[PDB]
């Protein structure tokens, strides 16, 4: 029944680039590992827009560390929408089931 | 007995091509990590000084003349730019293969046992 | 909790009430009982184990009758029923007096100068049978058989229990553990009849055959145990990193390879066909045993293997990196898988180590199977028992008012205060003249006075009553017999459980 | 708590009195039938001691216990079930005697085994051959039925009774295990049963004028479907989402209307006339037109059959269970010399006959569609199963107790064991022997006792099995009366007697266990 499969896309989507995240959020780690690599070496660039931002360490030292937490931060809205869509398609798998079964 | 693995015989191949299509993309992300590497490799090969044809935009390149060998780039973070030195560079041009490859080998033998769970159920479906 | 004089009575109400039903339901001559539950279940036997199963015990001590009597269940399944009478008794006799004569402990070692006078006793009561003569075995077989009460196929077939048992008859620990049943190992038959269920040496191996997996028949070429000790090394003794990318798959899967061609050579140079390989098997060790054409039967279970170590009687490999034909494949040997109604059976044949014999059942169906085997269950642990002790004893109550004089004896000789434990102990003994003066239908006191004037002077030594017959016999006319294993057995197991119950006046949460 | 002693013994033995008694009469002509609202709590009606046994709730332990071995007997018998029963108590009370007297239950059961041997060994003695022929086959046949149902009944039954036994003897098979398919059909009247040496089917499906009369018989007996489920079913039963379940019907008629195309050439290769009649019988349904252009092609066609009648009908038309409506060999599809679908009632049953097997015969009880048409069923069953064992056995003796008297006047006097410890069973087990015809004759007449001394003196006289007259309750040579036990069934009562009347005196306790 499409009420097994309703919410399961809804759920998903806030999961999609959560999962690119969780990615993004180990290489925080390793931003943070390439910032404190860098000492000025070879530059650094929080790339955002369009533009090449000009970037610093301790500019995107905060940043790759505030970066880590927000790419922590989709993980919840997500964890907010991951129980909304899973359980109500919990309760909408019996629903049209015996209906069309009826 | 027969129709219940016609219908449990859908999921199985989703769970080998789930399976079979995510291992094989993850070396096309590999190629640029061998790639910058190697694009890096040749870059500290020649000089700084030497004719860089690099890409402008589609149906077109445009030339330019490089200054820098021991700038070079890594991605990692977010959406960000972490210059490197050619061999730090390297060797996350290089690490990130290690991880990458990791994630990527580990599906091999679970497309074979989700096909060995579908393949079992085909029989089961046909007996 | 439960404790104190409560406990100590309790120590006789348990193991008394159990054992009270009970004698009725001894001898081959014997009082059935009914059973009814809650559940409308009903059950009538003369089986007190299986009276012992559904029965429920809210004592501990009937709980732990139980337990002693799975014990001589755990050695034999028979005298169980008769083991739980004997203590039964004595709690029951003794300790009312000698516990309000105030005592755990004189009986207690009583109990032991109870258990050696039997032994005593047992010397000359038992009278050695030879396995040579098979109905000098087998007629004690045929008594141990029809206590159960089938001769039918049963007896034929007990030859192949004297047979097996005593063809399994094998390893002297150098005080000789020979004397065994379990070394046999059961063929089980679909089709066929007990008539053409005969042994065949070694193990015959029906468990993990219900198809050949080990060619068809085979006679010179060894049938090979190979242990686990299979899997790869990758290094010389070692084991490096495994197949990963393209040329590991090479290198490293062939560095598994080398290591187990290495351990395959062994197996073929001994001139295998058929080897059986049990778990820790690699694919590198059969496909050089196919690369010699010898398969090698894997992944199949230990006791198998060790019928199949008793099958050829080979051993088991306990260095499969260096092998030998006198390890695995010994003597010429031999393979046969038999298809025999249904089921191809392997039969790995010749076998060294001293003999082998396992029991070959054919039932037409598998219950004319089953009743064979089951009273064959009797004489291929009566075989044991002779195997044991090769003592045939007089039945009845032949050893039981003898031990008692030679007890009471004992008391008027010692004349201490375990001369009435004696005296407790010595009255334990006419259970079998009482159980079978109830199993005949007589009157005991008589017979009671009668058998102590068959004690008077012949000593009882072949005479008890036997019910069977009704009369005070020696059971030489009546050629009742058991080893001496199987009394003191059944004699000492009880004797323990009468120490043990008597020791426990407490329980505790 | 445990019943020991006598208690594992009174309870038990005091149970198996009433039992006895409630049935002393489920037996001979003196016999009377017992109802059952209680037991299964239904509106039920029975005649026979094993069967009113298993329909009752026997929460009683021993009630249960003789309906295992007595079904054993009850299987080929199928009386003497209720007499069975009756001598073991009759046994029982006198085992109890002796241990009221005081005695031991072991030597009194030792006591039984002689004895019964020795009226084993009577029994081959009593045993007389009267071998099988209808008379003997009647008065055995009447005797049970005598016993299952009235006299009139039996003699009413007694011609189907023996009408197919005769083609069992043309099997040469001493039991029936075909022949023995019953029609039971719809009337008013209980005694009509109706002998067709085929089948009977209560089919010729939905349509007429398909030439329901068939001289010529080429059975198709098939499972196929010109018919067969519209309701919803994916995975075989209605499915989670609607729509996939729909896929399946359209393809249903189809099949069906080309099946009835298969047929047509069915009917011209099988026959190519009409003249030649052919039948297609359907283990399901069949559509309208399926039948309607079947009934074009000069075919009767039967819809939703039964496994029995699909084999039966494949043994005695020598018909087929063959799957396909497409053309086949006439050979195979099976034969009867006459085939009609007769209608008594709102049913249209196919009488089908003359069947090339004269092997699965219907004997069609009419009746007034009751348990009352279910009880005039189940007793000339049973009264076959008493000729059988006529069949079985050459020897066939005079019933009525004939044989009870002579024992006990053969056994005790000497002593058979010459021994008393033997003589307590053996006087015990010669009195079992008696209670049936000295009970029912006093249910049916004059008492045990001046009815024995007759039935005695006359075999103390002769030794003759002299019986009971239970048309008055006085002894008479039961050869004449009809009245005809077998060998067999004496045989395996005393087996079935003593065996369970020996573990249970042999109880040395009973409880309640877990």
């Amino acid at each position: 029944v499409e009420k097994y499969q309703q919410l399961q896309k809804d759920l998903s989507k806030s999961m999609s680039g959560r999962q690119k995240l969780e990615a993004q959020l180990t290489e925080n780690n390793i931003v943070k590992e390439e910032l404190a690599l860098l000492d000025g070496s070879n530059v650094v660039f929080k790339l955002l827009g369009p533009v090449l931002v000009k970037q610093e360490l301790g500019e995107a030292r905060a940043t790759v560390g505030k970066r880590l937490d927000y790419i922590t931060a989709e993980i919840k809205r997500y964890e907010s929408q991951l129980r909304d869509l899973e359980r109500q398609s919990e309760q909408q798998r019996e629903t049209l089931a015996q209906l069309q079964q009826e | 007995n027969l129709p219940q693995l016609e219908m449990l015989k859908n999921q199985l191949d989703q769970e080998v091509e789930f399976l079979s299509t995510s291992i094989a993309q993850l070396k096309v992300v590999q190629t640029k990590y061998v790639e910058a590497k190697d694009c890096l490799n040749v870059l500290n090969k020649s000089n700084e000084g030497k004719e860089l044809l690099v890409p402008l935009t589609s149906s077109m390149y445009v030339p330019g003349k490089l200054h820098d060998v021991e700038h070079v780039l890594i991605d990692v973070g977010t959406g960000y730019y972490v210059e490197k030195t050619a061999e730090d560079a390297k060797d996350f041009f290089k690490r990130k293969i290690d991880f990458l490859t990791k994630q990527m080998e580990k599906i091999q033998p679970a497309l074979q046992e989700k096909h060995a769970m579908k393949q079992a159920v085909m029989e089961m479906m046909s007996q | 909790r439960e404790s104190g004089r409560k406990v100590q009575s309790g120590n006789i109400n348990a193991a008394k009430t159990i054992a009270d039903i009970i004698r009725t339901c001894l001898g081959p001559k014997s009082m059935m009982k009914m059973l009814l539950d809650p559940m409308g279940g009903i059950v009538m036997t003369n089986d007190g184990n299986a009276i012992l199963r559904e029965i429920q015990v809210q004592h501990p001590a009937a709980k732990s009758m139980i337990e002693i009597s799975r014990t001589q269940d755990e050695e034999v399944g028979d005298g169980t029923t008769s083991v739980i009478i004997l203590a039964g008794e004595m709690l029951s006799v003794a300790e009312h007096f000698l516990e309000q004569q105030m005592h755990p402990t004189v009986v207690i070692s009583a109990y032991r100068k109870a258990l050696d006078d039997m032994i005593s006793t047992l010397k000359k009561i038992s009278i050695p049978v030879d396995i040579s003569d098979s109905d000098m075995m087998l007629n004690i077989i045929n008594s141990s058989i029809t206590t159960k009460a089938i001769s039918r196929w049963s007896s034929l077939a007990c030859n192949i229990a004297l047979d097996a048992v005593k063809m399994v008859q094998f390893e002297e620990n150098g005080r000789k553990e020979i004397d065994i049943k379990k070394y046999a190992r059961v063929e089980k038959i679909p089709g066929g009849i007990i008539e053409d269920s005969c042994v065949l040496r070694g193990v015959m191996i029906n468990k993990d055959v219900t198809h050949p997996r080990m060619r068809r028949y085979i006679k010179n070429p060894r049938i090979v145990l190979l242990d686990s000790s299979l899997e790869y090394k990758k290094g010389e003794s070692q084991t490096d990193i495994e197949i990963t990318r393209e040329e590991d798959f090479t290198r490293i899967l062939q560095m598994e390879e080398e290591y187990i061609q290495q351990l395959c050579e062994d197996i073929i140079q001994l001139k295998p066909d058929v080897v059986i390989t049990e778990k820790g098997i690699s694919d590198l060790a059969q496909h050089y045993l196919m690369r010699a054409n010898i398969t090698a039967i894997r992944r199949v279970r230990k006791t198998d293997n060790n019928r199949i170590a008793r099958a050829c009687g080979a051993r088991i490999v306990s260095r499969p990196e260096e092998l030998r034909e006198d390890d695995v494949g010994t003597g010429a040997g031999l393979l046969e898988i038999k298809k025999i109604g249904d089921e191809y059976f392997t039969f790995i044949t010749d076998c060294k180590d001293p003999k082998a014999c396992t029991i070959l059942l054919r039932g037409a169906s598998k219950e004319i199977l089953s009743e064979v085997e089951r009273n064959l269950q009797d004489a291929m642990q009566v075989c044991r028992n002779v195997l044991l002790d090769p003592q045939l004893v007089p039945g009845g109550g032949a050893s039981e008012m003898a031990v008692a004089h030679a007890l009471t004896e004992k008391s008027k000789a010692m004349t201490g205060v375990e001369q009435w434990p004696y005296r407790a102990v010595a009255q334990a003994l006419e259970v079998i003249p009482r159980t079978l003066i109830q199993n005949c239908g007589a009157s005991t006191i008589r017979l009671l006075t009668s058998l102590r004037a068959k004690h008077t002077q012949e000593n009882c030594e072949t005479w008890g009553v036997n019910g069977e017959t009704g009369t005070l016999v020696d059971m030489k006319e009546l050629g009742i017999w058991e080893p001496l294993a199987v009394k003191l057995q059944t004699y000492k197991t009880a004797v323990e459980t009468a120490v043990l119950l008597l020791r426990i006046d407490d329980i505790v949460s | 708590e445990v019943a020991r002693a006598q208690a594992a013994l009174a309870v038990n033995i005091s149970a198996a009195r009433g039992l006895q008694d409630v049935l002393r009469t489920n037996l001979g002509p003196k016999g009377t039938m017992k109802m059952l609202v209680s037991g299964a709590g239904d509106i039920k009606l029975t005649k026979d001691g094993n069967v009113l046994l298993h329909e009752m709730q026997i929460q009683h332990p021993t009630a249960s216990l003789i309906a295992k071995v007595a079904t054993a007997q009850d299987d080929i018998t199928g009386d003497g079930t209720t007499s069975n029963v009756l001598i073991i108590g009759e046994l029982l009370k006198q085992a109890d005697l002796y241990i009221s007297e005081g005695l031991h239950p072991r030597i009194i059961t030792e006591g039984f085994e002689a004895a019964k041997e020795k009226a084993l060994q009577f029994l081959e003695e009593v045993k007389v051959s009267r071998e099988m022929d209808r008379e003997t086959l009647i008065d055995v046949a009447r005797t049970s039925l005598r016993t299952k149902v009235h006299a009139e009944l039996a003699d009413v039954l007694t011609e189907a009774v023996v009408d197919s036994i005769l083609a069992i003897k043309k099997q040469d098979e001493p039991i029936d295990l075909f022949m023995i398919e019953i029609m039971e059909m719809k009337h008013k009247s209980e005694t009509d049963t109706s002998l067709i040496r085929g089948l009977v089917l209560d089919h010729g499906a939905r349509h007429p004028d398909m030439k329901k009369r068939v001289e010529d018989a080429y059975i198709l007996t098939c499972n196929v479907s010109l018919e067969y489920e519209k309701t919803e079913v994916n995975s075989g039963f209605f499915y989670k989402s609607a729509e996939e379940r729909e896929k399946l019907v359209k393809a249903e008629r189809k099949f069906i209307e080309d099946r009835v195309k298969k047929i047509i050439e069915l009917k011209r290769k099988v026959c190519g006339d009409s003249d030649k009649g052919f039948v297609v019988i359907n283990q399901k349904g069949i559509d309208p037109f399926s039948l309607d252009a079947l009934s074009k092609e000069g075919i009767v066609a039967l819809r939703r059959a039964k496994r029995r009648n699909m084999e039966r009908l494949t043994l005695a038309c020598g018909g087929v269970a063959l799957n396909s409506f497409d053309d086949l060999s006439p050979d195979c599809l099976g034969h009867a010399g006459l085939v009609y679908e007769y209608t008594l009632g709102e049913e249209k049953f196919t009488f089908i006959e003359k069947c090339n097997n004269p092997r699965s015969v219907t004997l069609l009880i009419k009746g007034p569609n009751k348990h009352t048409l279910t009880q005039i069923k189940d007793a000339v069953r049973d009264g076959l199963r008493a000729v059988k064992n006529a069949i079985d056995d050459g020897c066939v003796v005079p019933g009525a107790g004939a044989v009870e008297v002579a024992m006990a006047e053969a056994l005790i006097k000497h002593k058979p064991s010459v021994k008393g410890r033997a003589q307590l069973g053996v006087q015990a087990f010669a009195d079992a022997l008696l209670i049936i015809p000295k009970v029912l004759a006093q249910n049916s007449g004059f008492d045990l006792q001046e009815t024995l001394v007759k039935i005695q003196a006359e075999h103390s006289e002769s030794g003759q099995l002299v019986g009971v007259d239970l048309n008055t309750g006085e002894p008479m040579v039961a050869a004449e009366v009809g009245v005809w036990d077998n060998y067999c069934v004496k045989k395996q009562l005393l087996h079935s007697c003593t065996v369970i009347a020996t573990n249970i005196l042999l109880v040395d306790e009973i409880m309640r266990a877990g």
